[PDB]
């Protein structure tokens, strides 16, 4: 079961990806649209794959220690740079959270990727699941690949103001390492966007 | 046996704007002929669309003075339709009783000058978000045009309307920071024996600008 | 032997205040905490300030709300304060050294096994179960 | 069954050992018709802002709906009220509930029911928005009376776009024991 | 605070024990020291290590210690030893310093 | 459409009764429609 994506330039390659899971829709669509005057353009040179570290999973992490990443996160280069130029910014996630273990480790780590994340008590983590998620146990796998459109109550998003998407990756099942694991398991992330988009060229700085 | 209606509750009040027609006293009155008449617009977006008007400035004035020192800007203000530059405008007239603009909005600068004044100006939409330029060579990263003063004098640029929200407001008044939909400059980049002569500009409808939502505030 | 001393008066006027200092020199004069003594008689010590060649200063709750202690560097003193003084508190006043200290051990049957990280340090030697011990401290 | 652990709604029919499924009757969810119910919400004393993120989080309405990150409604509110009520669409600033050009149904023995559109200026309204106080423009208005005693909301024609977890009240003794109707 | 007898007494040439009385908190997990305090003047170091003399203590002062007690033993008793001894410790549910009671020895 | 069941032809027209929508240019139905169901494995008996 290889799965080897590709982004841009940047591909990734993994011998254990379970499958990817597309949550909410399969393409995103009507990207063209009247609350701009057509003078959107698609950036191309700017979908491709960089890796934030999110979380150092240690054995001594109880049910629901789930960390939140606000997406869009800073980024720099050739993104990071447009949200820098863009008034408004419009683009759809692909994320790949790549935790490694040794397949001799326990826990049922569950990574979703929800709209709007504010407020999600300790109880509503119970039912986290109904999300664009995927779960990374140790012993069937190590890579959960998410891919999520653009959803927003606005065609286009200012991302100063409006984060849409909250990487969730709570631990499910406590990691224990019974006979030869992983002592602790790190957890990268290999967010993408995908189908971005920009309107209205802010002006120079210098 | 009569026909039963149960004539249900909480209908029936006198609301101010009900599609309801009122209930004829008088019959059979046959008003003078009204037909071919000059001038009749139909709706309000015709009059604003077709007809421009001056806008408010710092100096009460339409028109916009040649800067003549160092200082390339000559005007910016936001793009609310209650911006004080814009206030004076039928524009504006006509969206204080609507609540959400959508589509266009033109500026008409029409130099009046010396044939040999021969400046160059320069518009530029800055969208909301950072602080709005102050000079030609940081706003020239916008949406802007520039135009030479030859022989034409009207020059109407389409101000833009790209927001997030598929409709805007019309009312600027609110615990607002900052603009939200974003400055307009209006920079003069360069002159020549111009100084001193003024430009006349004029707003207008777009050729898809609308306004919805009536509302009448005290105005 | 360093050669301490306490300096002040014998006695305090209760509605007023007391100071104290505490000399302190030698070649081992800085190594180790200067702490501070009071005798309650017929009763059990009361625990004063104490102060490490940092300022860094070991209190109990009892009178850690009313004892203030600083440090002069050019005759190694230190000094006390009794605020609130009353005619109780009249007593031998004494500057000590004092030694405090914490461990954290691990479980009775684990290993320390280092390279495991988090709460969970300690490790199963016979069993073999890694990261299953929250090691007391 | 055993299946894998990825997100695939692989859901266990009765058939899979000896049995039978069928018919399934799914009347009383659809979110049109569960949604249509008249919510009760606890007015303001003169000058209340419609949003239906107003109604309480534990009516049958203000909890099947903070259960979709974004809804598409259209609302029949229904007051009583004592002077005439005056509606201005969202948007419209105050002092703009006084003029009795906006819709303002004069006082009548019954609840005043009108049909408000949705006015807001968005392609959807959000639950939840990732800025405890969502932004002031998601709304559908405001209602000025001289005084509002009872505000009743219904969402019409509702379409609802993503999920969000419901919470029941957590029991004890591992049974919530109600009290059922009974004779 | 710790428990520590406020009166004991002793003759000149005699071997006088001053003893302390801790817990599992103070005495049974952490260490112990002793002093010799006159009036006016603060202390020497005297008894470290749980068994130690420092240099310059004269080894007349010497300690032990087993279970919750702690005991300082001074052979020879002259003159300049009538002072107040005192004790210290450390300990952790106060997780901080908790000391003794004070002994003035009057040699007789 | 949902629970509205006056079959009569209703009074006001459309676009005064609702507010009408436009277009331009139904997701969990299809989850869980295409839901892999029965078994995985060989079955015996």
């Amino acid at each position: 079961r290889i799965l080897t994506t590709r982004n841009g330039h940047t591909t990734s390659t993994t011998q254990s990806s379970v499958g990817v899971t597309y949550g909410y829709a399969t393409a995103e669509d009507f990207v063209s649209g009247p609350n701009t005057s057509g003078l959107e353009t698609r950036v191309v040179q700017a979908e491709r794959f960089f890796k934030t570290h999110l979380f150092d999973w240690v054995t001594s992490d109880p049910f629901g220690r789930c960390y939140q990443l606000e997406l869009p996160t800073d980024h720099k280069g050739v993104y990071g740079s447009l949200t820098d130029s863009y008034a408004y910014m419009r683009n759809g996630w692909d994320v790949e959270v790549t935790a490694v273990g040794n397949q001799f480790n326990g826990g049922c780590l569950l990574v979703a990727m929800v709209p709007e994340l504010c407020s999600i008590d300790k109880r509503g983590l119970y039912q986290l699941t109904l999300f664009p998620h995927q779960f990374i146990n140790p012993r069937t796998n190590m890579t959960a690949h998410i891919t999520v459109p653009f959803v927003g109550v606005n065609r286009y998003d200012q991302y100063k103001v409006h984060k849409p998407w909250t990487l969730v990756v709570m631990v499910v099942a406590p990691l224990t390492v019974n006979t030869e694991g992983a002592p602790q398991i790190k957890v990268y992330a290999n967010i993408a966007p995908t189908n971005v988009h920009v309107a209205g060229e802010f002006p120079s700085k210098e | 046996g009569i026909f039963p209606v149960a004539c249900s509750d909480g209908y029936g009040g006198l609301v101010t704007t009900d599609p309801k027609t009122a209930d004829p006293a008088y019959g059979k009155v046959f008003n003078p002929p009204r037909n071919m008449l000059p001038g009749r617009f139909t709706n309000f977006l015709d009059v604003a669309e077709a007809c421009p008007t001056f806008l408010h400035f710092e100096g009460d004035v339409p028109y916009v003075t040649t800067k003549t020192d160092s200082d390339r800007v000559l005007a910016q203000f936001d793009l609310s339709l209650a911006a004080k530059h814009m206030s004076n405008t039928f524009l504006a007239g006509l969206a204080q009783y609507y609540t959400q603009y959508s589509g266009t909005i033109n500026l008409h600068f029409m130099f009046t000058g010396p044939t040999d004044a021969k400046a160059r100006y320069m518009i530029a939409y800055a969208p909301p978000g950072m602080e709005p330029p102050k000079t030609p060579e940081a706003a020239a990263h916008c949406i802007h045009a520039e135009w030479d003063t030859g022989l034409n004098s009207k020059f109407t640029f389409s101000i833009p309307y790209l927001s997030a929200a598929d409709y805007a407001y019309t009312a600027s008044d609110a615990a607002e920071t900052t603009n939200v939909q974003g400055w307009v400059c209006l920079f003069q980049i360069t002159h020549g024996k111009a100084d001193g002569d003024a430009l006349v500009v004029l707003a207008s409808a777009g050729k898809d600008f609308e306004l919805r939502l009536p509302v009448d505030a005290r105005t | 032997q360093v050669q301490l001393r306490e300096s002040g008066p014998s006695l305090v006027k209760p509605s007023q205040t007391l100071s104290l200092t505490c000399t302190a020199s030698g070649f081992s004069l800085s190594d180790k905490a200067v702490g501070w003594v009071r005798q309650a008689p017929g009763k059990a010590l009361e625990w004063l300030g104490s102060i490490d060649t940092g300022g860094s200063t070991g209190y109990n709750p009892g009178l850690k709300s009313r004892l203030s202690i600083t440090k002069d560097n050019s005759k190694s003193r230190v000094s006390l304060s009794v605020s609130s003084v009353t005619t109780e508190d009249s007593a031998t006043y004494y500057c000590t050294t004092v030694y405090h200290e914490t461990s954290r051990t691990c479980p009775d049957g684990y290993i320390y096994d280092p390279g495991c990280g988090g709460s969970w340090v300690c490790s199963r030697l016979f069993p073999t179960d890694r990261c299953i011990v929250g090691r007391t401290t | 069954t055993s299946t894998g652990e990825s997100a695939d709604p692989v859901t266990a029919t009765v058939e899979n050992y000896g049995g039978e499924t069928q018919v399934q009757r799914r009347q009383h969810t659809d979110v049109s018709f569960i949604l249509d119910r008249f919510v009760k919400v606890t007015p303001k004393d003169q000058i209340n802002v419609l949003d239906l993120m107003q109604t309480p989080a534990h009516t049958l309405v203000g909890a099947l709906l903070r259960t979709a990150t974004y809804y598409f409604a259209d609302l029949e509110v229904a007051v009583k009220h004592e002077g005439n009520l005056t509606w201005v669409p969202n948007g419209a600033p105050e002092t703009a509930l006084d003029n009795t050009t906006n819709p303002t149904a004069y006082h009548k023995a019954p609840l005043t029911r009108l049909a408000l559109p949705y006015t807001a200026p968005h392609r959807v309204l959000a639950t939840v928005y990732n800025g405890r106080a969502l932004p002031t423009s998601f709304n559908y208005g405001a209602i000025k009376a001289t005084r509002v005693t009872e505000l009743l909301y219904r969402m019409k024609r509702a379409e609802t776009y993503c999920p969000r977890p419901l919470l029941a009240i957590h029991p004890s003794e591992a049974r919530h024991k109600q009290k059922i109707v009974a004779p | 605070v710790l428990t520590q007898p406020s009166s004991v007494s002793g003759s000149l040439g005699q071997r006088v024990s001053i003893t302390c009385s801790g817990s599992s908190s103070n005495v049974g997990n952490g260490y112990v020291s002793w002093y010799q305090l006159i009036p006016g003047s603060a202390p020497r170091t005297l008894i470290y290590g749980d068994t130690s003399r420092a240099s310059g203590v004269p080894d007349r002062i010497s300690g032990s210690r087993s279970g919750n007690t702690a005991t300082l033993t001074i052979s020879s008793v002259q003159a300049e030893d009538e002072a107040d001894y005192f004790c210290a410790s450390a300990e952790d549910s106060s997780s901080n310093a908790v000391f003794g009671s004070g002994t003035t020895l009057t040699v007789l | 459409s949902g629970n509205t069941g006056s079959i009569i032809n209703n009074y006001y027209m459309q676009q005064y009764q609702n507010s009408m929508d436009t277009q331009l240019g139904d997701w969990f139905s299809k989850l869980a429609s295409s839901a892999f169901s029965g078994l995985f494995g060989a079955l015996l008996a």
